[PDB]
């Protein structure tokens, strides 16, 4: 904050909601709990200038969990190829797929 | 990103252009403002629900509470504009040129 | 699915009834029959003219009160919290502030309709 | 410290002297404010409300003393950081091998 | 600096209050009867309503 | 106490609806403090198990942690059986 | 603008004038369009044609200035065998200022535009020769 | 407005600003902005005339639109980071939307059109709140997100604000429109140095607030809102004209006055980053601000315009306006250059 | 970025407890007491390993103890148990309170024949310790080494050398 | 399915970490019948 | 086809927005916003937010009811404008629908579409969570935490609503 009155007075007005790795009701975890915690622990105390560079792996994995962009691209690649092979009479799906 | 985001983001943009391109009725523009909150509410809810961040499930509710205040504030001004000129037309609000 | 099926059937039946109502009866349409109704004499002006709202201030206050319910509707779930000391204080706080806002508008004649 | 006007580590610095020239200037500024207050309200400028004039001076000096102490502390902090960083990174602050002007060459530009 | 686009500009009012509009707000006019349950069948009560 | 009675009786004659509201609102605020059962409400909310009770890795010095759910050690709900 | 600006600097000075002029003409037209958008938005034309006719003058005036600047600056260097000469942009800048004065019907603007646009362009040429930054990266 | 209601509303305006400044969560920052806008409109509408109604409506439409873009940036940040902490933003599209949202809230060019009109339409006391207190909350958010702000965007706004503020003031005869355009110009300096040294943004902000507060307080004292109405001050309160002169010269950045300090410090910071063309351009363009400050000193203090006969009746009555803090603010507005190194307290 | 290691289809095969949920619900309370030890070890494994692949073997011992549990009911209490879950199965919410009479018959059958006792209210929700020989995982998050902290700036605070050093100022 | 795709690697991870990641719906039911996917995704939400 | 339930609702969502963004008579703008609130509730419901979805629908139904009343008093003319009655309204309405259609066509034609930013058109189900067996609603526990965890949020929201009543009365007391 601009004025960190929360840290000074010890009150906790809104930090509880800031991250998804914080204590949740009945300990329900967020989907990307592990990825957040790793990134938060990697970058703790070293500052954004360093963290932008020395925690790219943790952040890049965390971003993948959040938006799943690499995964969906992989699935679209697999799905698209099956269409090509199914349509060419080349591959046939097994009963369970 | 997921395909739902495409239409929700498009919805926000449509209402944003809706608000910025005025016609005559000031009431019409106040609807484009409630339109922007509706899309912001929906898009926030999808992100929060999908990621299983429990504590922010209250965030969209708080968003609506301060949208109601803005709409009530906007309608109050429309009452006084109408009481002065006999319409809600925005071209009447040009004394300060 | 069931809910979508149920909604479609409801509004499908309603539309079918309207369709039947419009195409079964014999119609005889002419200008006087379809003219706007107003007790036998022609309307004096447009029904699209402005219609003053005397309860306008109550109507805006409804928007603010109508959002108190969204904040209060979670109360049955909140009653299951471990931290009941904080709950009850905050639940009572919201309702009192809602009561105070109502008292303020009441004492300042905000609920009286304008003449 | 976080959100603290004077963190505890600041007490290792010598406090501003009560006769600091910067503090005397602040006290003077309070005097001028006291005089302007008489002027705008149209009272005798030098004479009126000496009780009010003393409070203008006292309050300025009071606030100025703490501002000068924080000012001094923040400059001590800047030096403390700078010197330790130079200690922590010897390779980036190497001593210059200092030639003398007898050895160094400078091209001469006549002023004709 | 006068310009042709600002030739119609007047200085604002001294006390910031512009005159109220001369416009007359129009009240809705209604035929209440004759064909009306509360008109006794033959009263054409022409009312001017505000709301 | 006499001035208030006249006001109190006056409002019972003119605004009995508002007299009833403030009285009920007052009770809603006061009784939770003075009730001997209010403590049990939080205990019953505490005793409802929404989540799995994850076991502990026994290290050798956990005298009060039970080894089996039916062992005597651990919180008991006997107070609730009789509430 | 970033890519269009880069290609202008990509090609060597004094050579490939047709390409240089295409760059400055593109920079001229874009500037005219931006002025046209704000102009029509804030000063509404009476009719749709006059809104187009106003876009026509500003965009053409701006495109003409840039085309003449790029042409004159390139040709001047080509003739004089001095690519990295700041003076070449001085001539390009004045010619542009003259186009504005010619397009505007006013010897007062044409002269003033010559000087200010002439000095501005030479500073631009000085700027990239010496590496001057207008929006400098924070470094300390 | 009942006095108690005015105080509670006035405390709510401050509360929203304080919530923005102490919040570590983007939602609470947005709430603080909404709370502030809710409470300020009734102060704008206080006198209930068509002009005040127009100003409040134009203000509400502008601030509401900014809040939408601001909240949009927050939700985009949430998608690409999963967190709400107030700090750098993790998406460049979110950075642009927030930067523009804050630019409208400040009234920076080219989102400036509302500042001259809202200021002219409301009382002087309300205009003082609008041009001073309302700058704190948006600036404090910019002070925290600056590491992710696009440099070209922020500097483009600063340059445009300085130019548009400078040129806009030249044509004004109303004191409230002069203060609006002067405010737009000064906001440009604050954001221009923001990418390089945020401390000099705070210094410029504080000194701008002290000098703007002083000018509005002197306008309120004599109830003057036009250039000509102010030109009568010499014939009632000669002392006031001298304070207006010194404060106006300080606002123009003339040494050895306090107003020279923020301009002096900002030039130092920009040159340390090898930014030479921009501070030179900025300093010269600020001469436009000085020009229309000097006209006011000509008509106010250095000459004597004609009076009217009825002015003699005002000679018999004393000023009764509060003029709260005026003696202190004017001294701080003028005699602080010798204390410039005290700017390290803002560090 | 690696090829996810997935077990073979033979390493996943196991005898399945193929009974309905009303059957499991009917026997849940006794099942919780009888098969506590294998179950608790398996659940300790999952919340420690954080990996379903690292707990397969303990997950098979969960089924083998479940099948043995249901094999004892079949040997001694087949008929009383069969009435009871049938009563549970009828209910839309599989409520206990609608089958207390049949629950008794099954409850004294398992007490007389097998010696089983039903857990009390709150027993099955206790946190219990469990001894194991599986070593505690050391990097269950597969965390990389964290970056080093910024070297601490410490020492004795001294006055700024020649003060602010701002242009001409001597203090 | 991907045999004849050249750059492909079968069973590759999108994550730099080797830690186990819970699969999402598309990863688990990606290559299966629509009604099986539909029941897995919206079965609960749609159930009456 | 049913797997695309959320996408189909989002298409009607945008169409409702084009309904009121084109800005016909506020009578019809309110209708457009009611539709968008409806399918907007449907979208959020399909992500597991039954409470959040139903409430945005409920709040917006009351709000448009107030808007309808205010339209008849202060935003009505002799010939209220429908989408077909005005060239500017129709032009905006047509433009928004064509811009909506083409985005739909490409994303369905290819399973991905680029509209300024890359969007995957595999259907929205693919991102859903696989496992789930808690005996509660997660949205309900999160929303119910407003009273235990969100003490600070309740104070600021309660205050703002109280001030809102005070403010609207000041503004409307000419
Ligand atoms: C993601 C994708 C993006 C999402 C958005 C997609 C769009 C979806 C639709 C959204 C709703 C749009 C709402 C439009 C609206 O309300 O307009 C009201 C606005 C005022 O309506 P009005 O009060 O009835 O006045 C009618 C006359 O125009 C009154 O004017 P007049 O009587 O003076 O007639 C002369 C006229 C003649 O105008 C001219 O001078 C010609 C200028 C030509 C320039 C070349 O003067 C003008 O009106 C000047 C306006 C020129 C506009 C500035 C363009 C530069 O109408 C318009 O200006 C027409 C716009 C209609 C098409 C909108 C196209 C939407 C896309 C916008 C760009 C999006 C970029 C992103
Ligand atoms: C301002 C005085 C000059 C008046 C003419 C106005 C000139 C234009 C001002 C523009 C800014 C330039 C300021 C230049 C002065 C600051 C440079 C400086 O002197 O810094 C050092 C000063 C302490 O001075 P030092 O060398 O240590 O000698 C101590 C002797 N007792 O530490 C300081 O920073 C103190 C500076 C405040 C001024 C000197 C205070 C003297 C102590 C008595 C209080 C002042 C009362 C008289 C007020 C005079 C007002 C004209
Ligand atoms: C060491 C001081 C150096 C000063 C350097 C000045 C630097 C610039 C400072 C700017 C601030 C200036 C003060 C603010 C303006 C106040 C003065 C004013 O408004 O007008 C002049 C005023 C005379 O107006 P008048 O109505 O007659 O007031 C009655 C006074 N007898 O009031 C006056 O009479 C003139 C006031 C200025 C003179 C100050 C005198 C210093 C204090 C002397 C102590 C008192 C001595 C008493 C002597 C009598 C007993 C023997
Ligand atoms: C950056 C480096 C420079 C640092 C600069 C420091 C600036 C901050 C310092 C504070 C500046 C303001 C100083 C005000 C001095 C004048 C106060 C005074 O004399 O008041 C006289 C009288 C009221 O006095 P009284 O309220 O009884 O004092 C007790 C206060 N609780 O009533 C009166 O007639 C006074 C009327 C004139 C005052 C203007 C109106 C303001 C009212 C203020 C109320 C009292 C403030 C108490 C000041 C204490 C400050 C420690
Ligand atoms: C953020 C990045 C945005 C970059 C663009 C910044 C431009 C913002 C300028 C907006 C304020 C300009 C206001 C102004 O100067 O007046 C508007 C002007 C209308 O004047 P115009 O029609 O061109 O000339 C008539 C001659 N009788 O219209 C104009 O021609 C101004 C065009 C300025 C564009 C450069
Ligand atoms: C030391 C470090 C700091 C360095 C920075 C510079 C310090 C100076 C800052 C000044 C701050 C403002 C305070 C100035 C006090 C002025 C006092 C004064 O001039 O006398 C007031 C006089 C009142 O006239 P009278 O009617 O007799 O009395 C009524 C009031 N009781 O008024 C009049 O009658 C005059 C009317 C005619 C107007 C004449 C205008 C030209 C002369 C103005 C001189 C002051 C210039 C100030 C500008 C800044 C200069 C640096
Ligand atoms: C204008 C602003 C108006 C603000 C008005 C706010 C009114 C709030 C009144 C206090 C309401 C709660 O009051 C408080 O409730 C809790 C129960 O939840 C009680 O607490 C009691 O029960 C709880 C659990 O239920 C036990 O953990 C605790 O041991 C016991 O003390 C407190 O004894 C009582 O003092
Ligand atoms: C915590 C929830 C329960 C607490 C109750 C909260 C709501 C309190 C409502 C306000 C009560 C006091 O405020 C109210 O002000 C008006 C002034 O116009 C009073 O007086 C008015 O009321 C009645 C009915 O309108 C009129 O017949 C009377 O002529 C008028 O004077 C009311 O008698 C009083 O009830
Ligand atoms: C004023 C109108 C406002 C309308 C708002 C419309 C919605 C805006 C959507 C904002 C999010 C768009 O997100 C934008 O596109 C994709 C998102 O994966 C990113 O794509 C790019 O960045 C990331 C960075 O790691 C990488 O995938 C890669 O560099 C590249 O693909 C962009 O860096 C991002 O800026």
């Amino acid at each position: 904050p601009f004025f960190d009155v929360q840290k000074r007075l010890g009150v906790d007005l809104d930090r509880w909601m800031t991250i998804q790795s914080a204590e949740q009701p009945h300990k329900i975890p967020s989907r990307c709990h592990a990825f957040e915690k790793e990134w938060i622990e990697c970058a703790h105390g070293i500052g954004s200038i360093r963290a932008e560079k020395e925690c790219k792996i943790e952040f890049e994995d965390f971003r993948e969990c959040l938006l799943r962009q690499k995964t969906m691209k992989r699935l679209h690649a697999i799905r698209r190829q099956r269409e090509k092979l199914i349509k060419e009479g080349k591959y046939t799906p097994p009963p369970h797929h | 990103m997921s395909m739902v985001y495409m239409n929700i983001m498009m919805a926000f943009t449509v209402s944003l252009v809706g608000l910025l391109m005025y016609r005559s009725h000031l009431m019409s523009s106040l609807l484009c403002l409630e339109g922007m909150m509706l899309s912001l509410f929906v898009m926030a809810a999808l992100t929060i629900l999908n990621s299983h961040f429990t504590l922010a499930s209250m965030m969209p509710i708080i968003l609506l509470v301060f949208a109601a205040c803005e709409a009530a504030l906007g309608l109050s001004l429309l009452v006084m504009v109408s009481n002065t000129y006999g319409t809600d037309y925005v071209q009447n609000l040009n004394l300060l040129q | 699915m069931n809910l979508m099926l149920a909604l479609l059937t409801n509004f499908t039946l309603a539309t079918l009834l309207v369709i039947i109502a419009f195409w079964l009866p014999q119609l005889n349409v002419y200008s006087e029959k379809t003219s706007p109704y107003e007790c036998g004499f022609d309307p004096m002006g447009s029904a699209r003219l402005p219609f003053s709202m005397k309860f306008f201030l109550v109507a805006i206050t409804f928007l603010l009160f109508d959002l108190e319910i969204a904040l209060l509707l979670p109360l049955p779930w909140a009653s299951q919290t471990a931290n009941l000391n904080t709950m009850l204080t905050m639940a009572l706080f919201l309702i009192i502030l809602l009561a105070v806002s109502l008292a303020y508008e009441w004492t300042q004649k905000g609920l009286e309709w304008t003449e | 410290a976080t959100f603290q006007f004077l963190p505890d580590e600041a007490r290792s610095l010598p406090p501003p002297k009560l006769t600091d020239p910067r503090l005397a200037f602040v006290g003077f500024l309070g005097y001028c404010s006291g005089l302007i207050d008489n002027a705008i309200r149209r009272r005798p400028v030098l004479l009126a409300g000496l009780h009010r004039q003393l409070l203008y001076i006292t309050s300025f000096v009071f606030v100025g003393y703490y501002l000068l102490k924080r000012q001094d502390y923040m400059y001590a902090v800047r030096d403390h950081d700078m010197f330790s960083y130079i200690k922590s990174h010897p390779e980036d602050f190497p001593e210059k091998d200092k030639k003398t002007y007898g050895e160094v060459f400078e091209e001469f530009h006549p002023v004709r | 600096y006068p310009t042709k686009e600002t030739a119609h500009w007047k200085p604002p009012p001294w006390n910031d209050v512009d005159p109220p509009k001369d416009t007359l707000v129009s009240n809705l006019t209604l035929n209440f009867g004759p064909q009306h349950p509360a008109a006794h069948g033959v009263l054409r009560l022409v009312m001017e309503l505000s709301g | 106490a006499e001035r208030v009675a006249a006001f109190l009786k006056n409002v019972w004659a003119k605004e009995p609806v508002l007299v009833a509201s403030f009285a009920i609102a007052g009770l809603a605020v006061i009784l939770p403090t003075l009730s001997p059962y209010t403590k049990y409400s939080l205990m019953i909310n505490r005793a409802t198990p929404y989540n799995y009770p994850v076991p502990l890795r026994d290290d050798g010095n956990m005298p009060d942690v039970p080894s089996h759910p039916q062992d005597p050690q651990g919180p008991s709900l006997e107070w609730l059986k009789r509430l | 603008a970033k890519t269009v600006l880069r290609q202008y600097w990509d090609i060597p000075e004094g050579t490939e004038c047709h390409r240089k002029t295409y760059a400055t003409t593109s920079i001229g037209g874009a500037a005219g369009l931006v002025v046209s958008a704000y102009s029509v938005a804030l000063k509404t034309p009476t009719s749709f044609l006059e809104g187009v006719a106003r876009t026509g003058r500003y965009t053409f005036t701006a495109a003409a200035i840039g085309a003449i600047f790029g042409l004159t600056s390139c040709i001047s260097a080509q003739v004089r065998e001095k690519p990295d000469d700041p003076l070449n942009y001085l001539i390009g800048g004045c010619a542009g200022g003259l186009i504005l004065g010619a397009r505007t019907r006013s010897y007062g603007i044409g002269a003033a535009a010559c000087a200010y646009m002439g000095l501005t362009a030479a500073l631009v040429k000085m700027g990239q020769l010496e590496g001057w930054q207008v929006f400098a990266e924070p470094k300390v | 407005m009942n006095p108690i209601i005015f105080i509670i509303i006035l405390l709510t305006i401050m509360l929203g600003t304080i919530i923005v400044m102490i919040s570590s969560h983007w939602l609470l920052v947005w709430i603080g902005f909404e709370m502030n806008m809710l409470a300020i409109i009734p102060i704008m509408m206080k006198n209930h005339n068509p002009r005040a109604t127009e100003a409040s409506t134009k203000y509400f439409l502008t601030q509401s639109t900014a809040s939408m873009l601001l909240m949009m940036a927050v939700i985009i940040n949430l998608m690409f980071s999963g967190q709400w902490t107030v700090m750098k933003l993790f998406n460049p599209m979110a950075s642009m939307l927030m930067t523009m949202a804050l630019a409208m809230k400040l009234g920076m060019a080219p989102f400036h059109f509302w500042v001259p009109e809202v200021t002219q339409g409301i009382p002087l006391s309300s205009g003082l709140i609008l041009l001073t207190w309302q700058k704190l909350a948006p600036m404090s958010v910019l002070y925290q997100i600056f590491p992710s702000i696009n440099l070209n965007l922020i500097l483009t706004l600063s340059v445009l604000s300085i130019l548009i503020g400078g040129w806009g003031g030249l044509n004004q005869t109303q004191l409230r429109k002069i203060m609006a355009y002067s405010s737009i110009a000064h906001m440009g300096w604050m954001t221009a140095v923001l990418p390089y040294n945020p401390t000099m943004t705070l210094l410029n902000l504080i000194i701008y607030i002290i000098m703007t507060s002083t000018m509005f307080t002197m306008f309120m004292a004599n109830s003057t809102t036009t250039t000509l109405s102010l030109s009568h001050t010499w014939n009632k309160t000669p002392i006031m004209t001298v304070l207006i002169l010194a404060t106006l010269l300080s606002m123009g950045g003339l040494p050895p006055l306090s107003g020279f300090m923020p301009k002096w410090m900002i030039i130092q910071e920009m040159t340390k980053n090898n930014s030479i063309i921009l501070p030179t351009f900025m300093a010269i363009t600020a001469l436009l601000n000085l020009y229309f400050y000097m006209r006011l000193t000509y008509s106010t203090t250095l000459t004597m315009f004609p009076s009217t006969n009825n002015m003699k009746m005002k000679w018999q009555f004393p000023l009764m306006k509060k003029m709260t803090f005026l003696p202190t603010m004017v001294v701080l507005s003028t005699m602080m250059l010798p204390l410039t190194p005290m700017l390290s307290v803002l560090e | 970025p690696g090829i996810v290691e997935l077990p073979s289809l033979e390493d996943l095969k196991v005898q399945e407890v193929k009974v309905s949920s009303s059957v499991l619900k009917a026997a849940a309370h006794h099942y919780g007491a009888q098969c506590d030890k294998p179950n608790k070890e398996f659940m300790l494994c999952r919340w420690e390993e954080k990996d379903p692949r690292r707990c397969l073997e303990e997950g098979k011992l969960v089924n083998q103890c479940a099948l043995e549990f249901f094999r004892q009911i079949k040997r001694h209490c087949a008929e009383p148990f069969t009435e009871y879950w049938t009563c549970i199965d009828y209910s839309g919410l599989q409520l206990f309170r609608r089958c207390r009479k049949q629950q008794a018959q099954f409850d004294e059958c398992v007490l007389d024949k097998l010696g089983w006792v039903r857990p009390d209210l709150g027993d099955l929700s206790k946190v219990t310790k469990v001894k194991t020989d599986r070593p505690l995982p050391e990097n269950p998050y597969h965390s990389r080494a964290r970056p080093e902290p910024n070297p601490e700036v410490e020492g004795d605070l001294k006055p700024a050398r020649h003060g602010s050093r701002l242009f001409f100022w001597t203090m | 399915v991907m045999k004849d795709v050249p750059g492909w690697k079968v069973g590759e991870s999108v994550f730099h970490t080797t830690r186990w990641v819970t699969p999402m719906m598309g990863e688990l039911y990606g290559l299966r019948a629509s009604e099986e996917v539909l029941s897995a995704t919206y079965g609960f939400i749609w159930y009456t | 086809m049913m797997l695309y339930i959320v996408f189909i609702l989002s298409v009607i969502f945008v169409m409702g927005f084009v309904g009121f963004s084109s800005k016909p008579s506020p009578i019809y703008g309110g209708l457009g916003l009611i539709v968008s609130g409806g399918v907007g509730c449907g979208i959020v419901l399909n992500f597991g937010g039954s409470f959040l979805g139903l409430m945005v629908f409920l709040i917006y139904l009351g709000g448009m009811m107030v808007v309808f009343g205010y339209t008849t008093a202060m935003a009505t003319e002799q010939y209220p404008e429908i989408w077909l009655s005005n060239k500017a309204v129709l032009g905006a309405f047509v433009t928004g629908l064509l811009m909506e259609f083409f985005m739909v066509y490409y994303v369905l034609k290819d399973k991905e579409v680029e509209v300024v930013f890359e969007f995957n058109g595999l259907g929205d189900w693919v991102i859903y969570d696989t496992g789930d067996s808690g005996f509660f609603s997660e949205e309900a526990m999160g929303i119910a935490a407003l009273y235990s965890y969100g003490t600070w949020l309740v104070i600021v929201t309660g205050w703002s609503l109280l001030i809102g009543v005070v403010v609207i009365m000041e503004i409307t007391r000419g």
